[PDB]
Parts: structure tokens; C-alpha cells; sequence
């Protein structure tokens, strides 16, 4: 277990470190930022590298909400959910107190005034949408994450190929729902950031640790009760597919 | 146990069609819902293959060479199963069987029909 | 089939809400916007994603043009068509129907102005090109990705990585594609919008279940007569890898 | 040889298609255009499905310098080039010419004027560099992309994985060298495009059938001379791989 | 070893050719530009496409940071460490010189003046970030590095999609730190690049070789410390894994 | 050489819980910290195999089918290991042995407990 | 049934070149169209194995370690099947048959030739 | 034939160092410039395995569990091939064989020498 | 445990005579009576096979292909083993290890010696 939550808190470190870092030293570069595209593609980058890294050890998670949505789909033990979370969140909030320090090298830089990376709704917005907006996005693309993690680490899937589809699944989830609400849809990611920035992102935090598990429960039990094939449909498969 | 009834096959020429049925007695319907229904099939000298089947969801499934041309139903309220074939080969030709599957936790379980013989000859 | 039909239902879903929500609410984004680039990478995504996701389940397909074009090769019966389109068109319609209300948390937007990203050619293409540009451009597009999905999902291509291929031909159809009619090869995601659209966009669908449908078949008529190896062949180059 | 002229033809109809495509239609779009690295990535996918797609049929050149190349490497047979080369160039052809229809749909386009994305040296460079540059930077790249064609189609390489390196290097090509020459390494792919723009590309057309030949018979070269592993080599490595 | 040290001086020539050539030629062109995200992504291509190109030579570092973080997770052999590194900077420096050769075609080109894609921190950071940023960055993402690479190279990893892996972990690396010392991670890198700046370059050139360098064997320590399992824990696994 | 004594174990209806432990002898504290601790279990007429075992590292293993509902403890400085059972099912009725594993360099040494009766029935 | 009667082959030197022929007899010219027409090989002491076909459609195939050597030709109005072979080496040496494969849908049927000696000694 | 002298070897205590040496007689220089040099080891009741060689071309090859300790070197003019170790353990205790390894187009042809005894103990 | 010390050995000329010895220690007379004490020998690239023996109850058993040649002793009291070789052959050209067989009533152990050199070059 100790190996276990080391790889998640490395993972969740990696995470935050890439994707915030990205969106806060370079997203906005004068003449030459990468973007919300390019914020999106580190994002991808960051869980597909630490995946094919450690997933043999812990199976990478580095999200509660996909722990959390990997034990409603009946593929994750209980008793070992809390201490993953833990994990995880310990991992971002590391990764961000880093961050903090190196943004603190360049003049100007104001962590509550930028806001830091951080997720919200309404008034804090990119986008200024509403909260309704935010919580059907959300909702929608937390569900669909876990779905594709669901299908993609399934017995029947192409062997191996599970962290490429996990980590494209993210880049396009960001690629998506940025201009909303600056795509959370991973709990741990939202608090370590919101603890830096200090202001409204603590006042807005729970509603990214509810609407995102939320989902990813929904997401497991799809998978759980509609698409998974039962024992005996897999033994018929296998009589099926004999020679005669 | 569980008692299965066939009906249908005979001689077709090929390019024709058939409907076999198979009924199910001995046991009570809420017992057979957790069951799969299928068919299995023997041609002359080789082995007795399933071809199609009916899982206890109602998903139907069908062997690779057949799958295009066989069309498997499942009546649970009747207790029924029935196969239709249509375009029929001359490998078509075969003893049908009528088949339960029943899960036991840490095996399957097996019931056979009489058995049934369809030729496709022209 | 049921299984089947979720699955194709579900992937649809993914495709029209992650291309199109990525078109509507992030491509033209003020100095941080993801372009045709990004549109186009999202789309590729998503099949991608879902391929890898539930291809084992239902064959992936999320486009009523590739199952056609696949019956159309000869690699999948007729009495399953009609099913599978079916499910395909829903699904797109429900994804549609929630981008427009997650469209609608942001003051100023208006469906029926901005297109809601829906298909057109003439004097509703996105670069004023006519109506003969579009059918060339469609037909070519559409044949060329049922070219490479039968190629990538035979027998002797390498195994696991179709859904690969797959995704990224339809990001490279998106980025050649988009300027001339906004890139539809895909009559369910055309139809999903078009309802929401409203005015024009229903006019001209027509134009988007013909050209898209007959490109596919062509698609497959391809590799079923001219690149496809027969039994004889087959048995030949088996014969010709033994060791004597 | 039918079924392989054939997927050459299609392989290289698509890589022009697709690139040249991209590059006429949607590289310069305003406020939205893919710009370079768009068209780096759409040259990159064309190759990438190609391969994915007709690899197994054909070997997936659908380049002459590639052909040559691999000749000179000691893993294609001499007999078979002309062929292969025929056939590729034919399908750049087709491509092109489909391609100026499409480009003719929208008012105001000039294939003389714009050049329709035709290869160039000194004064007809993007950038304006000397022959001497683009004569190093082409000889350079051709050379690794064939190294990197030999070694990922080792017996001693990763299975499969084939195409996905050698459509990136693709795009890696195109990334580094639009600027200076527009990114040929491909003789068949400069004549389709220099023939429709009739003017000072057909001039210039010799170039860019030499110095990519070249190149890649010198790549083909280092990996015949410094980098394959000989008989003995390979004896040796199985001995030394034994359990004892 | 011959071979070997072929393969790793033609795979650091491909990195620095390919990188820095797409950020001295490409990066900053005039309306159709690659950016940041671009450079990002031809760094991260090369090392993928030279690894599976010659990985199963030499290993595929082509980094002096990687051979030193390898040798102190006890995963490469002392004596052999020397070589490869002298490879790995003779193939930086002539890859290097060639380029100026050819940024030398265009009129205007001074690489003093413009740094040739040089490292530097301080006064010489893209955006003038202080000395304590550039180490913690340096610092961070060279252990990063090496934890992937050491990661995605275990026995019990997914075999063959290891240069995907740390390919896009390198594209990762610079999308997150370009703005603050533009990306070093690499000394060979750093000095052929600094070899012609011929000012600043070099005095700061020595940052760039403790700094990654030490990274890297943090990396390999954690690695070979906190995650590689033990030959009991392999046969504990083992024995766990068995049908009874 | 080790010697191993077990207790614990018995009768116990489905969905119960059980507590096995296991204490080493007869050799040192250092000795036995760089071995590994675990429990195989034997049902009637299979195999002999390992459910669970802490390596010298303390890293709890589990074997999949009990993973959920099995929790290995080690005690370093007691020189123990136990095992705890919740919502037990009739496939865990068994004897469990208690097992040490100590690697000698070429290859691995087991010793063995005396073993102990779970049975599960309701 | 099909007659296979060969032609050419003898003793040439290393490096030098020959030409087989085979022409088809006692079978419609439609009927031998659906059917590949091939040479197969026997090395002193092997097996008899393909080194290059020609298929119904007029595909020609080659294995790995002669092609770039030998070049397979079929005429189909003629009926006959052709081998050139180029640069001639000391492996090449056997007795080369002219082969004939025909599709039975469930099996493939094989008609051989008398077989023609090629001897490559310096 | 070729000749193979070897020398070198005896008794080392674990960490220290050994050198081997082999010299080839009864060939030309240009003949064994086309064969490979190598040395192989058999221990205690197992195998005779490769542990290093050196190809036609120089490259230097080792296997897994003896690279870093072991350092093969051949001289083309002397003919000569030596072996340095360094950092012997227990399971480097063997006898070992100077080998030549010859290319014969279909087939390899080995070359051994007399063996030398390389015991390790503390 | 017990400890096993050869002696003799080296190089002899074909049909020359050698006489090898094995000692052993640690290990009470008593206890030795109980087990059998025999010779193993491992040519360059082979097994590692037993050529004689004597068993606890003094029966001398030998290899088929070495009897008539080799004669083993065995003194009990000075717990020693003697192998005498006459008419030396050149496949005689081996490594010779003096071994120790234990019954141990569900299995049986083997002690060896270090193992000496037999070299018979004309
Ligand atoms: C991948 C390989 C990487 C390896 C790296 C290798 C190389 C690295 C090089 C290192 C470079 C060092 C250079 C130092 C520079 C010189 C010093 C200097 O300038 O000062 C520091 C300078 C000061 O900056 P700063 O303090 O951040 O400035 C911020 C301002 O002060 C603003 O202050 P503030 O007000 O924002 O306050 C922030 C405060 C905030 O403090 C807090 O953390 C408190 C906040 C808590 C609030 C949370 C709210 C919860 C919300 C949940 C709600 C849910 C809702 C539910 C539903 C609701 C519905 C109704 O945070 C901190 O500052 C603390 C940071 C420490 C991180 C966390 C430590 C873990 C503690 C836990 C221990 C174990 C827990 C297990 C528990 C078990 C129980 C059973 O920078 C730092 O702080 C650096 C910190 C150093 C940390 C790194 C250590 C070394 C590297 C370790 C690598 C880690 C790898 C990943 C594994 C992680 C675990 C180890
Ligand atoms: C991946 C995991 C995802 C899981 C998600 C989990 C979490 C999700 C969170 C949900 C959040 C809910 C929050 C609610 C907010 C509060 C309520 C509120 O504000 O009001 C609603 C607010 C109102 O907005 P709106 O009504 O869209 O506003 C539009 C304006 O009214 C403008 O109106 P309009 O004029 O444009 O009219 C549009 C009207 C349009 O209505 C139509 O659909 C009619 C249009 C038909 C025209 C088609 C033309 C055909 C063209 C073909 C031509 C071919 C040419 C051939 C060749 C020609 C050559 C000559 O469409 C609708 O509004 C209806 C939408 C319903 C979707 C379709 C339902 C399926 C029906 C079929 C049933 C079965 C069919 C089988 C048949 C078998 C027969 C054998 O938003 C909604 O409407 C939301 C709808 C809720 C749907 C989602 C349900 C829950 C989530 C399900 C997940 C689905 C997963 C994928 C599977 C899909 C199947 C289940
Ligand atoms: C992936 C699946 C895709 C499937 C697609 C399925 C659906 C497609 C939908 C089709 C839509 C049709 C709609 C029609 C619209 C209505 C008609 C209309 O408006 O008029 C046409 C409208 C007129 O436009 P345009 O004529 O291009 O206008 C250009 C201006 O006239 C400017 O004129 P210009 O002065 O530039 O002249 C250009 C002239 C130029 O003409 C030339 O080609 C001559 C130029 C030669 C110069 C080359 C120089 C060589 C340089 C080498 C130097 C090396 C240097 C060495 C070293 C030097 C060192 C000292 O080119 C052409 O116009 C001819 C194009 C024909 C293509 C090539 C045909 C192949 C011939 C070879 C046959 C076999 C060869 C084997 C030989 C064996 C011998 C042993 O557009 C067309 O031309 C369309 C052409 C239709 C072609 C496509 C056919 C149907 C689709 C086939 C799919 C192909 C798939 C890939 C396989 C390829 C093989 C089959
Ligand atoms: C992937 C396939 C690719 C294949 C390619 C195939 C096709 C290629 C086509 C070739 C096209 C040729 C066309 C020629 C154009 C016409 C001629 C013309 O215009 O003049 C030349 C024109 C003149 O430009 P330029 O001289 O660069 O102008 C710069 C200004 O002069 C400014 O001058 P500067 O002041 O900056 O001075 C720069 C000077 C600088 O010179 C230096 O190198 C000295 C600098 C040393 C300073 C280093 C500082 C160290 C810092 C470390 C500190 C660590 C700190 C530790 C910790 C500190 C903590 C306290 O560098 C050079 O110019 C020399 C470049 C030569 C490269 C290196 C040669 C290797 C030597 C080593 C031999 C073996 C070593 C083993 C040792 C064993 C010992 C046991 O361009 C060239 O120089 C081209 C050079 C040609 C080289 C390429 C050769 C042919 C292609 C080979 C392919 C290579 C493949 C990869 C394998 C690499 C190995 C072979």
C-alpha cells in the first residue's frame, strides 16, 4: 500500500504541476502562449505519461473523483478509497505550493488577482456562464471520463493501450469545457489551487468536489448495469467462438 | 430439471427458409429468466457448436458464419426460443438442438433438446 | 443487440458533444481560442476515445455513413443497419439538445445567427465556396475514411490499433475539410445541430445524408474489389511463409 | 502487384490530398486558420492512416525518395521501383487536379499567384533563404527520414508501432522546414502541385527530385553500414541470451 | 559499442537538429508561426521517433541527464556512462553547426543577437524569471523525467509504447518551462546551442549541466527506492497471481 | 530454523467475520524482518495457494478474488502476522497455513504452519 | 482432371539465368481461369515448398528469399504459366514443379507437375 | 582448423579481479578477421553459456547479469581475445572456454578451447 | 552439515592410471554408515552424471560404460572415497566431484565436493 500511495501522490503531483504550471507561466505568453489548446494538451500529457509510469503499481488514478467512480462500477475495494484520496489531494497541494514559488520569480505576478488556475462559476467564469451551465458540463463530462476509463481498462479492450485513450479523454475534456469553468472535473486538482489563490476559489471549492464525483458515480454505474457483459454473456461469447 | 420440446426442420432447397421452436417445461418462469437460451447445431462428422443464443438480459448473440442469415428470438413469458433461418447453404445442414444454460455460481450447467434435423439440398 | 444499440448511442452522444461543444463554446474564444485546430483535434478525440472505449462492444462506428459503408464492403449484415442508425441519430440529438442549454448560460448567444456549427455550402459556407466545391470535397472525404477503416480493421493490419487510425483520420478530414462546409462526413452529428439550428441549416440537410451516405459505399466498394485479398490469395501467401 | 500499385496510388492521392489540402484551404483563414503546424500535423496524419491503412498490402512508401531508399538499403527489390514510383506519382497527380476544382469554388483564387503550395527555393522561398540552405536542410531531413524508416521497420523494433513513428516524423519534417523550402522530401508530392501553379515551380521542379533522392539513399546507407546488425551479430545475441 | 555510440550521437543530433531548428526557423514567422506549443511538440516528436528508431541499439537516451539518472537507478552500467555522454555532445555540436549554416540564408540572421535558442536564466530568461525559478523548475521536471523514464521501461510496463511515453513527457517538459529558461533538461542540448551564441551562453552554460544532472539522479533514486518492487515482492506477486 | 503457531479460526456463517494470527519462533528480529509474512489457504481437493502476505517492506498483497475483504496485519516488533476475514462466503472455507518466505539469494525458502480449519456454513 | 507438363531447366552456372515453362491441359480456359497457377521447389533432402504464384486475378507473389531474382509470368488465353530466374545461386538448385490450386470452397485441391531438374554448380 | 590457447584464471577471493587470455593458431589474420570471439562458461552441474564476445566488426557484447563486471577485448593483428573481470561473486565460480564463431552461409561452425577454472571463495 | 575434500587428479596420457580421493568432515561415523558415498563427473558441454557409487551397505556399483575399468573403494572408518582409473580414454576428460548421497525418508540430499580436473591428452 505504501508503494500504491506513493505512485498516486506522485501521479496527482505530476498532474497539477504540469497542467497548472502550463496554464499559469505560459497559456498567456505574449506573441507566443500555447494556449488554451496547448493548456489542454498538457493536461492530456501529464495523466497519459504518469500513467504508462506507474499505472502497473497503482493503476493510476490520480482524480478521487475516478476512484471514487472505479468503486461504484464494482473494479475498486472500499477500504482502500479514503487513503488514495488523501493521497492524491497531498500530491496537488505540493505541487502547487512549487508552482507558487516559481511564479513568484516573475515581476507582477499576483496569485489572487490572476486567480491562479482556478475553477469557478458565474462571476468567476472565463466565459461568464451561469451555474447551471457549469454544473450540466460538468456533470456530462465527469461521467463520460469515467465511462471511457471504464470501457478502456475492460478484460475484452486492446491490451495496453489504457493510458493513451485516458489521457486524450482529458485533453479533449479541457479542450472542451475551459471557457466554462476552467474544467476541474478532478477535485484534488481544484482544492490545490484554491488553497493558493485564497479568495473566492475557497468559497466556490465544494461545489467542484460534489459535482464532479457526482458524475463520476453515474459514469461507473452506466458502465456498471448497461454496458458490461454478465458471466453468462461471456461464456457464450467463448462458446460461440469455438471451431466446430 | 428443465424438459425441451423442438419442432420445425425438414428438407429445403437452398436459398430457402426455416423457423425452428423449442419450449421449455419443469420449471417456473421466474427460475428459466435467469437462464440463456440457444441453439446448438451438429453437421455430419464434426462437432456440436453453439450458433445462437439469447442471454437472460435479452441480448441476442450469434456465431461469426451465421450472424447475417439467422435471426434468434427470445419469448420469456412463454418460455419459448425460436430460430429463423433464411438464404440457407448446403453447410446449413445439420442436427438442431435446443439448449439451456444455467449459471451455478462456479459452473454452467447444461440442458439439451431432442434434436432436430434440417438438409438443405437441391 | 441491446448492448449494442447503448453502445453506438453512447459514442454518438460522445462525438456531438465533444466536436460541437468545442466548436461553439471555445473555438473563437478571444486570444485564447482553440481554432480549426482544435475543433478538429477534438473531433478526432472523441472517436478515438470511444472507440477504445466500447469498439469491443459494438464496433465503433457512431456514424451512420461508416455502417453503411461497412455493409457496403461486405463486413456487416443488412438487417442490422437500420438499428444502428437509429441509435446514432438519437444520441446526437440528446448531446445537441444539452449544448444548447449549456450555450445558453452565456449572455448574448443566439443559435439561429451563429449557426450552432451547422453544416452548409454556397452562401452558407464557412468560406464562401459553392456547392460544387462541397460534393467534390464530401464525396472524397467520406471515401477516403471508409478506405481506412476497412484497412485498419482487417485481418493482417496490426492489432489494437484501428481506433488509432481511426480517430486521427477523422481529425485530418476535419482540418482539410472545415473552411469549405464545416466538415460533416457524418450525418447524425449534421442532423443534431440542424434541428437546433433552426432555419437554413434544415434546408440544406438533405445534402448531408446523400453526399456523406454514397461516399462510404464507395469507400467500401474500394477496398471490397481492389485492395481486399481473396481466399486464394490467402491461401497463397500462407503457402509461400512456411519454411521448408 | 496490381493490389500493391494500387494502395501506392491511393496512399500517395491521400497524402496529397491531405496536405496540400490543408495547406490551399485552411493554413491562411483568418483569425481561424490551422497555420503551420496545422499543416505539419495533416501531412504528419495522412501518412500515419495511410500506413495504418495499406502498409500491410503495400509497405506504405507513397514517396519515391522512400522507394529509392529503401532499395539502396538492401530491403526493396531494384525490379519493382519504376512501378512503385509510377504509380505514386499518378495518384499526386489526381489529387492535385481535384484539388484545384475545389480551390476554384471560392471567388477571387489564383493557383499562379498563390503558388498552390508548391516547393521553392531562393527567391520563391516562404522565407527567403538561399539555395545553399535549402539544399542542406532538404539532404538533412530526406536522410532522417529514411534512418528512421529503416530502424522502425527492424525485425528488432517494436511491432506495429511503424506507422505512428513514421507519420510523426513526418510532421516533425514539415515543422522544422516549411519556412525554407515549403517541406517536399517528396518528389511525387512537388510535381503534382508544380504542374497545376505552370509557372516558376516547374522551373525549380529538378531540385526537389535530386536532393530528396539523394538524401534518402544516403539515409538507406548509414543504416546498411553503421546501424544493422550483422549475421554474426544476431547469432551472437541469442547465444548471449540464454539461460544457463 | 561501436553501434551504440552511433545510435545515441544520430539521436542527439536528431533532437537538437529537430528542436532547435523549429525554434530558430519556425517559432517565430510571421502570422503562420508554430509558437511555443510547436517547438514543444518537434522536441518531444524527435526523441519519440529516434527512440523507436534505435532504442533497441543503444537504449535511446540521447540526453547526458538521462545515461546519469539510468546508471543511479542501477539500471546502467558505470563504465559504459562516459562514452555515451561524449557521443551525445558531439552529435548536439554538429547538428548545431549545420543549422547556423543554414539560419546563415536569410538576410538579417544574427545569432548573438537573438540567442540561437539558447538556455538562460535571470536577466537571459524569455520571461525574465529570477535564478530560484529556473532551479526549482530545472530541478522538478528533470526528476519527473526520469521517474517516466524509468517507469515506462519496467518489466512490468506495457511493452513497446515506452518512446510514446517519454516522448510526450519531453513535449510536456517544454510546454511548461520555455517561458522561464527555455526548457534545458538537456546539457548536450544547452551546449550546442551555447557553443555558437559564443556570449552570455556560455557563462551561464554551467548551470545547465549541474542542475539537470542532478535532477535526474534524484529521479532514478526515488525510483529505485519508493517504487521498484523488491525480488520478494515479485515473487510475492507471483505466487498471488497463481490458479489454485 | 522458524517455527510457526497459528490460531484463530472455526465455524462461522456466511457473512461473518474471523481473525486468524500467527506468532514465529526461533528466530531473531533481524532475521525475520527481511522475510516476508503471508497466508495460503488449501480448500478441499485444490491446490495449496497464497490469499495474502506483507512483504519485508510492509506492503500488503492480496490475491484478487479476496482483495475487498481480506486485510493482512504484520507486527515487526511481535514477530506476527494476522489476517482478517469479513463477509466471509462458503468458497472461503478452507485450512489456512501460516507462511514465511525468506530468498536466498538463487532461490526461496518456505516454512510452513501447522495450519488451521475455516468453515463457513450457514 | 488437369495435365501439367513442363519444360526448360538443366545445368547453368552461378550467376547465370534460366526460364521454366509449364502449359495446362485437359481443362476449360474459364474454368483454369478461377484457379492460381504456381512453382514449388524441393532442395535435396527438404520440403517442397512455393517460391512464387500467380492468382486468379493476376496477382503475382513471390517468397521473401527469391524475389528480386525470380519473375513469375501466367498467360491466360495460353494457358501457361512462366518462371525466369536471375542470378542464379548454389541454394537455387532442386526440382522445380509446376503447381495448380483450385478453390473447392471448403478445401483447396492441389495438381502438380512431372517436376524439371535445376542443377546450379560452378 | 583453428586452435584455441588459453591461460590465465586460478583462485580469487569474491571482489577481486581476474584476467583471461586466448590466442588462435592455425589460421590466417584475414581468415579470423571474419569470425567472432567470444568466451563461454559452464558452472556447476549447468549449462555452457555465452557470458561475452566480439563480433567481425569490434562491437562488444556481454550478457545482462555480467555487463559492468566484465570487459571483453580482442586484438585483430595478435589474434588474441582477453577477459577482464572485476568485482567476482560466488556465481562467477566456473569453467571457462575460449570460443571462435565461423559464418558458413547456412550454418555456424564453433571453435572451442581446453577451459581454465575460475574459483571464487572467500 | 557434511564437508566434502578432493584430492588427486590432473593431466595423463590415453591408457595411463589415475587415483582420485574425497574426504569427508563434519559429520560422525555413525551417521556416514547411513549414506552413500559415490563419484559425479561433468564433461566440457554435458550433464553432470553419477559414474560410480558405494552404498551404505558396501554393494559398489558402476556406469555400464565405465565398468571394467574404474574400481571404487570405500573405507568406512576413515570416512574416505577412492575412485582408481585404469585405461584412461580421451571422453574420460572431465571435472570429477566426489558426492554424498542422504536418505531422508520422503526425499533425498546430495553433498558435493569441490571438484578436480581430468584431463587425458596424448
Ligand atoms: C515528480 C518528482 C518531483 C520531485 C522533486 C525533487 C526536487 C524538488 C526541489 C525542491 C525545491 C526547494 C526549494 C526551496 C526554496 C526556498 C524556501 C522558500 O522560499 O520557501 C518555500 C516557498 C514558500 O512558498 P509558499 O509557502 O507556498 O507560499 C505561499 C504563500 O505563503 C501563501 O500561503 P497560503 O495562505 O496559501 O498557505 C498555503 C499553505 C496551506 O497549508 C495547508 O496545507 C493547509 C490548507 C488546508 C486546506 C484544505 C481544505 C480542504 C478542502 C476540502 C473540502 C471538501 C468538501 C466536501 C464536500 C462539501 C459539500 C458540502 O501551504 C503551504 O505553504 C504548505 C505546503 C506543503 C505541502 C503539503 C504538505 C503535506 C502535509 C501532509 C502530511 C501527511 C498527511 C497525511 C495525513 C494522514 C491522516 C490519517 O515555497 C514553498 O512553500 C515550497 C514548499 C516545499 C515543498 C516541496 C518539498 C520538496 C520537494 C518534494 C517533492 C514532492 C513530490 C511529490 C510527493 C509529495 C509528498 C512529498
Ligand atoms: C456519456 C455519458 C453522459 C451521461 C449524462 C449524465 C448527466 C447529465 C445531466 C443532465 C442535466 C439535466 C439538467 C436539466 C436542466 C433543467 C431543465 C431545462 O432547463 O429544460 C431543458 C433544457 C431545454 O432546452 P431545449 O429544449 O434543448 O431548448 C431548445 C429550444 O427549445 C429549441 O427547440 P427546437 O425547436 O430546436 O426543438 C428541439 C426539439 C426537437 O425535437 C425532436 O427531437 C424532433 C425533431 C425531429 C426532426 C428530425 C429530422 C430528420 C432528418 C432526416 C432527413 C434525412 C434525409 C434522407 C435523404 C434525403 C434525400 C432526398 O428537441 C428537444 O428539445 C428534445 C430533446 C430530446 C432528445 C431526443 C430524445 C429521444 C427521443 C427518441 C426516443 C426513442 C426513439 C426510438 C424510435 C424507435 C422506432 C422504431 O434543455 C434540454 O432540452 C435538456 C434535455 C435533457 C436531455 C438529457 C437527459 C438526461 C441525460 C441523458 C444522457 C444521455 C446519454 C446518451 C444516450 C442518449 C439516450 C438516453
Ligand atoms: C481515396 C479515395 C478517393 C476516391 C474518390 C471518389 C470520389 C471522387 C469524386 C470525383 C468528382 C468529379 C467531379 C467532376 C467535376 C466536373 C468536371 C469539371 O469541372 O472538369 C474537371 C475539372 C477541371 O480541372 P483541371 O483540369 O484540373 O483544371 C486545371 C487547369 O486546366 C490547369 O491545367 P494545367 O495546364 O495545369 O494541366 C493539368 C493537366 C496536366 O496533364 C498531365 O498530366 C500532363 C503533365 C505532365 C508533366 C509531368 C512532368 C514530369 C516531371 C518529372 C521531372 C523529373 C526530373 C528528373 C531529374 C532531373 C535532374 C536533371 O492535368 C489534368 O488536368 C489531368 C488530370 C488527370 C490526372 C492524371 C491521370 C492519370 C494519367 C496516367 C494514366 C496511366 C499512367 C501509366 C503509364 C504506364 C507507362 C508504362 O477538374 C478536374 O480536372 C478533375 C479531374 C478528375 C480526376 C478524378 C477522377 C475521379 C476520381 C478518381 C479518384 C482517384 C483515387 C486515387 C487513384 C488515382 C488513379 C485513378
Ligand atoms: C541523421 C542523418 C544526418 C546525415 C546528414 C547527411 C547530409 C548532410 C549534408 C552536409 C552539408 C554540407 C555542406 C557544406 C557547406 C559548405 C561549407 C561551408 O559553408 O562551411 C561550413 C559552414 C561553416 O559554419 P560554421 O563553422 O558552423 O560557422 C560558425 C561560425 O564560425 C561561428 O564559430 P564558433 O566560434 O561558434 O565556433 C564553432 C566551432 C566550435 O568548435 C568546437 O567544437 C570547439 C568548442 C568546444 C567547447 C565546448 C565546451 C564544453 C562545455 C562543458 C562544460 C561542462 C561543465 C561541467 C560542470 C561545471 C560545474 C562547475 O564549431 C565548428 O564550427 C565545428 C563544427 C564541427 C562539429 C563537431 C566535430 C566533432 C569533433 C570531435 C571528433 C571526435 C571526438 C571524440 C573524442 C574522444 C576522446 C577520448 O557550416 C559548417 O560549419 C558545417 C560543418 C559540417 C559538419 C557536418 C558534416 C557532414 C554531415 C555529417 C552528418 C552528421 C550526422 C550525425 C553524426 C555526427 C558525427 C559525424
Amino acid at each position: 500500500m505504501f508503494r500504491k500511495l506513493a505512485a498516486e501522490c506522485f501521479g496527482t503531483f505530476w498532474l497539477v504541476f504540469g497542467g497548472c504550471g502550463s496554464a499559469v507561466l505560459a497559456a498567456g505568453f505574449p506573441e507566443l502562449g500555447i494556449g488554451f489548446a496547448g493548456v489542454a494538451l498538457a493536461f492530456g500529457l501529464t495523466v497519459l505519461t504518469m500513467a504508462f509510469a506507474v499505472g502497473h503499481i497503482s493503476g493510476g488514478h490520480f482524480n478521487p473523483a475516478v476512484t471514487i467512480g472505479l468503486w461504484a462500477g464494482g473494479r475498486f475495494p472500499a477500504k482502500e478509497v479514503v487513503g488514495y484520496v488523501i493521497a492524491q489531494v497531498v500530491g496537488g497541494i505540493v505541487a502547487a505550493a512549487l508552482l507558487y514559488l516559481i511564479a513568484s520569480g516573475k515581476t507582477g505576478f499576483d496569485a489572487a488577482a490572476s486567480g491562479f488556475a482556478s475553477n469557478g462559476y458565474g462571476e468567476h467564469s472565463p466565459g461568464g456562464y451561469s451555474m447551471l451551465s457549469a454544473l450540466v458540463v460538468e456533470l456530462v463530462l465527469s461521467a463520460g471520463f469515467l465511462l471511457v476509463i471504464h470501457g478502456a481498462t475492460d478484460k475484452f479492450a486492446p491490451a495496453g493501450f489504457a493510458p493513451i485513450a485516458i489521457g486524450l479523454a482529458l485533453t479533449l475534456i479541457h479542450l472542451i469545457s475551459i471557457p466554462v469553468t476552467n474544467t476541474s472535473v478532478n477535485p484534488a486538482r481544484s482544492t490545490a489551487v484554491a488553497i493558493f489563490q485564497g479568495g473566492w476559489a475557497l468559497e466556490q471549492l465544494w461545489f467542484f468536489w460534489v459535482v464532479p464525483i457526482v458524475g463520476g458515480i453515474i459514469g461507473g454505474l452506466i458502465y456498471r448495469t448497461l454496458l458490461r457483459a454478465s458471466r453468462l454473456e461471456e461464456e457464450l461469447r467463448r462458446r460461440l467462438t469455438e471451431p466446430g | 430439471e428443465v424438459q425441451l420440446q423442438e419442432s420445425g426442420g425438414g428438407l429445403v432447397q437452398p436459398g430457402g427458409s426455416l423457423r425452428l421452436s423449442c419450449t421449455a417445461s419443469g420449471v417456473t418462469i421466474s427460475a428459466l429468466n435467469a437462464m440463456a437460451m440457444g441453439w446448438y447445431r451438429q453437421a455430419p462428422g464434426e462437432r456440436r457448436v453453439m450458433v445462437a443464443a439469447v442471454s437472460e438480459r435479452g441480448n441476442a448473440m450469434y456465431r461469426e458464419s451465421v450472424q447475417g442469415r439467422f435471426t434468434v428470438t427470445r419469448d420469456f413469458t412463454n418460455k419459448m426460443v425460436s430460430l429463423q433461418m433464411d438464404n440457407l447453404k448446403p453447410e446449413d445442414t445439420a442436427v438442431y438442438y435446443c439448449h439451456v444454460l444455467e449459471d451455478r455460481v462456479d459452473s454452467f450447467h447444461d440442458y439439451w433438446g431432442q434434436g432436430t434435423q434440417v438438409t438443405v439440398s437441391s
